[PDB]
RNA sequence: GCCUGACAGAAAACUUCUUAAAGGGACACAUUUCAAAAGAAAAAGGAAGCAUUCAGCAAUAACAGGUCUGUGAUGCCCUUAGACAUCUUGGGCCGCACGCGCGCUACAAUGGAGUUACUAGAGAGUCCGAGAUUGAAAUAGUUAAGGAAAACUCAAAAGAACGUACAUGACAGGGAUAAAUGAUUGGAAUUAUUUGUUUUGAACGAGGAAUUCCUUGUAAUAUCGAGUCAUUAACUCGAGAUGAAUACGUCC
C-alpha cells in the first residue's frame, strides 16, 4: 500500500537506532552511565547534571 | 632460621620436579599444546607429570579454585601478528584432564565450589 | 608491636614479637624470595646491626601491592622499622638511638619511604611530559 | 628424503621443515611417532612413508594440510612436492568460472580485499 | 493523514480528558499508550495548530500539545 | 659488591679522587647495585651514586632494554668474576684504572680545543667502554658478560685494541691539531 | 540505614569520570575537559 | 566430492552436510522469505522451457542442485549480469560471479 | 666458576 | 497496516524499582535537566528563575507527583529572569 | 575437623596497615654566606623546601580561524508530488600507476622457543558483566547460583627460575602473502567482520637529506581498564609494572 513498504527495514542493532536524547545527532552518543546524550550536549548539561570539572 | 610446617617452606619449581602409575595417558599426548598462544607443543614427553604436579599444587593453595581458574594461570601472550601481545586463556581439555585423572586417585576433590585437596592427598605430598 | 614498610605501591605490614629469629613472608622464608637476584637486598638490614639483635624475634610480613621489587623495597623498611619500634616500646631509648643512627647512616630510604609516585597522563600525549609528534608539512 | 635434500648440521624434528609439506609442528608429530630422538641430529625410509601415509599412522585428520579433497580422496596427500600442484589448480578453477576471488588473482592484485591503495607498493 | 477511522475519536478523548497529549519526535516506533506508530499522532494534529486548538511547544525530540 | 670482592682500593689520579664515590664514606660499600634513590634532583648529586652504580645504569640502552636492571646487573655481576679471572687482582680495582686510563684529557667545540670537566671525564668514560662490549656481543657468539670483560681489562693497562682507548686518544689527537 | 548522595561505614567513593572534546567539530587543537563527580556511601546500623 | 548423477538427484538438505563451513551454516538458520521466493521462479521458468533469464537481487544465495542450470541475472550495482549455472561453481556465494566496479586502468 | 642457567665459566 | 513493531517508552529512568547507584545520579540529573527546558518553553512570559526536585521519602516534590510555585523575593538577582526581560525589550 | 606452625567450616571482640570525615602539619622560619631591602644559594632536621609536584578555572582586544552535515537556534537564496522531503533492494566511501602524515611489528643471543611460581593499580555490570559443571585440539556449542555491586564477577606481563636444548647459521629472528578446511555475531560475512588447525616462510642485516618529544618515578620498555560495540583496535582517554644518561646553562 501506500505505508505499508514504509520503514519496513528492521533496525535492532544501532547506529541510527540510538539517537541523542535532545541534539537527535546520530554520532558520537555517550551510552556510558546510560546517558543516551551525544557529545557537544552533554558538554552543555554536564554542570547541570553535577559533572563538573576538575582534576 | 629455616622450621618446616607446610610445602611453603620448599621452592615451587624444585618441588614440583620432585613431585613428577595411575595418570594414564590419553590418545593427545603427542599432538597437542599447552595452549593456544603457544606454537609449538611441549618438549619433554614428561611434560604431564609436570602439568600434573603444578595443578595439584595450585589447589593446594587456593583452595577453592576451578578450571577456568586454571586456563589463565598457564596462560600465554598472543604474539602471532602485528598487534601488540594480549593475553589469552590457555587450552582447556588438557588443563582439566589431569583434574579429573586427580579426582579418581583421591588426591582432589569436586566441592560446591570447584576442587580441592583430600585427607589422603595433602598426606602425600608432605612426605 | 606492628609496623609497616611502603613504597610505590607496595606495602609491607609487620607484626614484631618475641621469637627464635624466624623470618616468614606471605608463609615463605625469606631465603626463599622469588626475586632471588634481591635476596641480599632484603637482608641488608639483618647484617648491618647484627643478627643478635634479631635473635630472638620474630617477624610476620604480608605484602598486598606493588611489583616484585617494590614489594622487595618494602620487606626492608618494614625489618629495620621492626626492630626500632621494639627497641622503643620496651628497650630503653638511648639503645634504639645508636640503632637508629647507624641505619639512618647507611640508608635513609630504610626507615621513611619514597615520596615520589607515578604521574597522570594527559591529553595529547603517550606519557606526563611526552607529546604526540607535529607534523608541519 | 621425498624427493628432496636436507641439511645435515641440525636437528632432526628442524631439518624435515625443508619439505614444501612439512613445517614446525608436524614435523615434530613425525619424530615422535617414528620413534627417534628429537636431539638427535639430522646426519630414514620410514619417515618418507608417515609423511605420504599418515592415516593410519596415528594421526588426526584437523592436522592435515588438505581436509575435504575435491576429486574423491579425504587425505591430505600434501607433504611432498605436490603442494604447488595442488595450488594451482584451485587457482585455476576460480577462473574458470570467472568467479571474483579468481578475478583478482589473474590481475594479481590483493585477493583477500585489503586497502591496497597506500600499501602495497610494488612499483609497476 | 488516513488515520484509522475510530482511532480519530480515540485521540481525541485524550486530549479533552486531560488537556495535554505527548508524543515522541521518532516516527519508526509505535506510541506507547496507543498502539498506533507516532507519525499518525503527530501527523493529524499538527493542522490542529493551524486552527489555534492546541500550541506547538517541542521538547527534547519531543512534540507538546495543550 | 656481591659477598665476594673488598673496597680496599685506590684512585691513581687525584683529579678524579674526590669526585667518585668508593670507600669515602659509609653509604658508598653496597651490598648491590640496586640502589633506588634520588640522584638527578641537584647538580652533582650523581657523584654519591656508587661507581658501580652508575656503570650497571650505562648498560641499559637501545630501546628494548629500557628500564630492565636486573637484567643488566646480571651481566656486571658474571662479568667481574671473569676479570679477577684474567687479572687475578680486585675487579673493582681494574674497573677503577681503567676509568683512569680510558678518560679523555681534550675534547673540541665548535673547532677550539677545550679540556675535559673531570666528572665529564668519569662521564664519557663509562659511555666509551660499554659502547664497545655493546657493539661487539651484537649478532655474535661471545655473551656480553665476556664481552664487557674483555674490553674494561684491555682498557685497563695500556692496550689500545678496546674500543674506549681508541676513542680516547682519538679526540686528544684531533685536538692535537685543533690547539 | 545507608545515604548516598552527590555531596557510620564509610564505604568507598566511586567516582564517576567522563571525557569529552571540547570542540563541537574536528577543528583545533586536540583538547580534552575531564570531566567527574563522586558518589559518598555511609552505613548506619544499630 | 562425488560424480554429478549421484549428487543432483539426492537431496540437497544432505549435500550441504559436506559444504563450506559458512555454506553449511546459513543453510542451518531458517530460510529467508526473499530466498524462497526466488526458488519458486527458478524451477518454475526451467519446466516451461535455453532457460528464460531471470533478474534477482539475492547475490547472497548459496549456490545449490535447485539451479543446477538456470540463467541467472544478479544486480552487481546497476545492471543484472547474466550467468548460467555450471555444477563446476557450485555453493560458492551466487554474488561471486558479478563484479560490482571496473578493476584498474 | 659459577654455573648459572645463563652462563657456564669455568 | 504499518510494518512497524518497535515501540519507545514514554517514562523516565529514576521511576526503576532497582538500579545501580552510578546510574541512579546520572539519570535523575538528566531528568533535572528535561524538565528545566520543559517549561523553558512554557514559562518564558513568567521567568521560572529555577526549579527545585526536593523529595519526601515517597512523593517527588517539584518548585518552580504535583507542582509548586515560589516567587523569589530577589527578583533582579536572578540572571534567568533578567535575561527574558533584556530579551523581551 | 585435616597434616608435617599450615589448611577447612561456624563464631567473639580490635583499627597500625584498608577505607573517609574533620582538624594538625612548612611560612623558606632557623643558622651560614652573598644581595638598607625585596631576595639568592649550601648543609642538617622534616613524610614532604624549584609556587614541594602534576593539574581545572584563567583578563583587556582581535581572526572577516572551524562547525548552519548537532539540534524544534536561525536569517537570505534554492528544490518543493516525476523532489535535493520519505521509504524499500543492491552497489561505496575498503576501489590502485604513485607521493605525504599519525602509528603497530621486526631486523634478535641484553634473543626467540618449552615448563613453573609469581606481583599490581584503575575501571564496568540488568536482560548486562558472567563464577561453577562437563564433551573438545582451539575458536566455540548444552545446562547455570551469585550481583543493581568495598558483597559476586574482573583475570597481569615486562621480568625471574628450571635444560648436556637453540649457537652467528634470513636460523628456530621476522610473520606479509596466500591454499585448504571449523565456528562465533548478525535479516544478511561475497570485495575474507572476527577467529581456530596444517601448510605456504617475502621484504627487513639498525636505515640518506631532514625532522619530533623529553629534565624525575620523568624518558623509555611491555601490559591492563574504558570510549567506540550485535561482532571488530594496530586509534583515543586513563592505570599500574621496571626505572637510563646528560644540564643546573645560553640566545647560536
Amino acid at each position: 500500500g501506500s505505508y505499508s513498504i514504509y520503514n519496513a527495514h528492521p533496525r535492532n542493532y544501532g547506529n541510527g537506532s540510538r539517537t541523542c536524547r535532545k541534539c537527535g545527532a546520530r554520532k558520537g552518543l555517550i551510552r556510558k552511565y546510560g546517558l543516551d546524550l551525544c557529545r557537544r550536549c552533554f558538554r552543555e548539561k554536564a554542570v547541570e547534571i553535577g559533572f563538573q570539572k576538575l582534576d | 632460621m629455616h622450621h618446616f610446617s607446610n610445602i611453603k617452606d620448599v621452592v615451587a619449581i624444585d618441588f614440583i620436579k620432585a613431585y613428577a602409575g595411575k595418570l594414564e595417558i590419553p590418545e593427545w599426548v603427542d599432538t597437542v599444546k599447552t595452549g593456544m598462544c603457544k606454537e609449538l607443543a611441549p618438549l619433554n614427553p614428561d611434560w604431564i607429570y609436570i602439568r600434573a604436579a603444578a595443578i595439584a599444587r595450585k589447589v593446594y593453595l587456593n583452595n577453592g579454585i576451578g578450571v577456568m581458574a586454571l586456563r589463565r594461570a598457564y596462560g600465554d601472550q598472543y604474539n602471532k601478528h602485528y598487534n601488540p601481545s594480549h593475553r589469552t586463556l590457555g587450552s582447556g581439555k588438557v588443563n582439566r584432564y589431569i583434574l579429573q585423572q586427580l579426582e579418581k586417585m583421591g588426591i582432589v576433590a569436586k566441592i560446591q565450589s570447584g576442587r580441592s585437596l583430600t585427607k589422603e592427598g595433602r598426606k602425600d605430598m608432605d612426605k | 608491636v606492628q609496623v609497616f614498610g611502603k613504597k610505590k605501591t607496595a606495602i609491607a605490614v609487620c607484626l614484631c614479637k618475641e621469637g627464635k629469629g624466624m623470618i616468614r613472608v606471605n608463609g615463605v622464608p625469606l631465603d626463599l624470595i622469588n626475586p632471588p637476584v634481591l635476596r641480599i637486598k632484603v637482608f641488608e638490614p639483618l647484617f648491618i646491626v647484627g643478627k643478635e639483635n634479631y635473635a630472638k624475634l620474630d617477624l610476620k610480613i604480608r605484602v598486598t601491592g606493588g611489583g616484585q621489587v617494590a614489594q622487595a623495597y618494602a620487606i626492608r623498611q618494614a625489618i629495620a622499622k621492626a626492630l626500632i619500634a621494639y627497641n622503643q616500646k620496651f628497650v630503653d631509648e638511648t639503645t634504639k638511638n645508636e640503632l637508629k643512627a647507624k641505619f639512618l647512616e647507611y640508608d635513609r630510604t630504610l626507615l621513611v619511604a619514597d615520596p615520589r609516585r607515578c604521574e597522570a597522563k594527559k591529553f595529547g600525549g603517550p606519557g606526563a611530559r611526552a607529546k604526540y609528534q607535529k607534523s608541519y608539512r | 628424503v621425498c624427493n628432496t635434500n636436507l641439511d645435515g648440521r641440525r636437528k632432526v624434528p628442524y631439518a624435515l621443515t625443508g619439505i614444501k609439506g612439512c613445517g614446525r609442528r608436524y614435523a615434530y608429530l613425525v619424530c615422535k611417532r617414528a620413534g627417534i630422538d628429537v636431539n638427535k641430529r639430522a646426519g630414514i625410509e620410514k619417515i618418507v612413508d608417515i609423511l605420504n601415509n599418515p592415516l593410519n599412522y596415528k594421526i588426526p585428520v584437523w592436522f592435515l594440510n588438505r581436509q575435504k579433497d575435491n576429486k574423491d580422496g579425504k587425505d591430505s596427500q600434501l607433504i611432498a612436492n605436490a603442494v604447488e600442484t595442488r595450488l594451482r589448480e584451485d587457482i585455476e578453477a576460480l577462473k574458470k568460472m570467472r568467479a571474483h576471488r579468481g578475478l583478482r588473482h589473474y590481475w594479481g592484485l590483493r585477493v583477500r580485499g585489503q586497502h591496497t591503495k597506500t600499501t602495497g607498493r610494488r612499483g609497476r | 493523514m488516513r488515520i484509522a477511522t475510530k482511532d480519530i475519536i480515540a485521540i481525541y478523548k485524550q486530549l479533552f480528558n486531560d488537556g495535554c497529549i505527548v508524543c515522541h519526535k521518532d516516527f519508526v516506533c509505535l506510541h506507547p499508550v496507543f498502539g498506533i506508530p507516532n507519525l499518525q499522532v503527530f501527523m493529524l494534529m499538527k493542522g490542529l495548530a493551524t486552527k489555534k486548538c492546541v500550541k506547538e511547544t517541542c521538547n527534547w525530540r519531543c512534540l507538546y500539545w495543550t | 659488591l656481591f659477598n665476594k670482592w673488598s673496597y680496599d682500593v685506590t684512585v691513581s689520579d687525584i683529579s678524579l679522587k674526590e669526585l667518585l664515590a668508593i670507600n669515602s664514606k659509609l653509604k658508598y660499600q653496597v651490598f648491590l647495585p640496586h640502589t633506588a634513590g634520588r640522584y638527578q634532583i641537584k647538580p652533582f648529586r650523581k657523584i654519591q651514586c656508587p661507581i658501580v652504580e652508575r656503570l650497571v645504569c650505562c648498560m641499559m640502552q637501545h630501546g628494548k632494554n629500557s628500564g630492565k636492571k636486573l637484567l643488566a646487573m646480571r651481566v656486571v655481576e658474571e662479568s667481574f668474576e671473569i676479570i679477577h679471572l684474567l687479572t687475578e687482582k680486585n675487579p673493582i680495582q681494574v674497573l677503577v684504572d681503567a676509568i683512569i686510563n680510558a678518560s679523555p684529557r681534550e675534547d673540541s667545540t665548535r673547532r677550539q680545543a677545550v679540556d675535559v670537566s673531570p666528572l665529564r671525564r668519569i662521564n664519557q668514560a663509562l659511555y666509551l667502554m660499554t659502547m664497545g662490549c655493546r657493539s661487539a656481543a651484537f649478532r655474535n657468539s661471545k655473551t656480553l658478560a665476556e664481552c664487557l670483560a674483555d674490553e674494561i681489562v684491555n682498557a685497563s693497562k695500556s692496550n689500545t685494541a678496546s674500543f674506549a682507548i681508541k676513542k680516547k686518544e682519538d679526540m686528544e689527537r684531533v685536538a692535537k691539531s685543533n690547539r | 540505614i545507608t545515604i548516598t548522595s552527590t555531596k557510620p561505614v564509610r564505604i568507598p567513593t566511586k567516582t564517576l569520570r567522563i571525557t569529552t572534546r571540547k570542540t563541537p567539530c574536528g577543528e583545533g587543537s586536540k583538547t580534552w575537559d575531564h570531566y567527574q563527580m563522586r558518589i559518598y556511601k555511609r552505613v548506619l546500623s544499630m | 566430492g562425488k560424480s554429478l548423477e549421484e549428487i543432483t538427484a539426492m537431496p540437497e538438505a544432505d549435500f550441504v552436510k559436506m559444504l563450506d563451513a559458512r555454506a553449511r551454516r546459513s543453510y542451518r538458520r531458517s530460510p529467508k522469505l526473499k530466498h524462497e521466493r526466488l526458488v519458486k521462479k527458478l524451477l518454475k521458468i526451467k519446466k516451461a522451457t535455453k532457460p528464460k533469464l531471470v533478474k534477482t537481487h539475492c547475490r547472497d544465495k548459496i549456490i545449490l542442485p535447485n539451479m543446477i542450470g538456470s540463467v541467472i541475472g544478479v544486480y552487481n550495482g546497476k545492471s543484472f549480469t547474466t550467468v548460467e549455472i555450471k555444477p563446476e561453481m557450485l555453493g560458492h556465494y551466487l554474488g561471486e560471479f558479478s563484479i560490482t566496479y571496473k578493476p584498474v586502468t | 666458576v659459577k654455573v648459572d642457567n645463563h652462563i657456564w665459566i669455568y | 497496516m504499518f510494518c512497524l513493531t518497535k515501540t519507545k517508552a514514554l517514562n523516565v529512568d529514576v521511576l526503576k524499582t532497582n538500579i545501580s547507584r552510578k546510574h541512579k545520579f546520572v539519570a535523575d540529573g538528566v531528568f533535572y535537566a528535561e524538565l528545566n527546558e520543559l517549561l523553558q518553553r512554557e514559562l518564558s512570559a513568567d521567568g521560572y528563575s529555577g526549579v527545585e526536585v526536593r523529595k519526601n521519602g515517597s512523593k517527588f516534590q517539584i518548585i518552580i507527583i504535583e507542582l509548586y510555585v515560589e516567587k523569589v523575593l530577589a527578583r533582579g538577582l536572578c540572571p534567568v529572569s533578567q535575561a527574558e526581560s533584556i530579551k523581551y525589550k
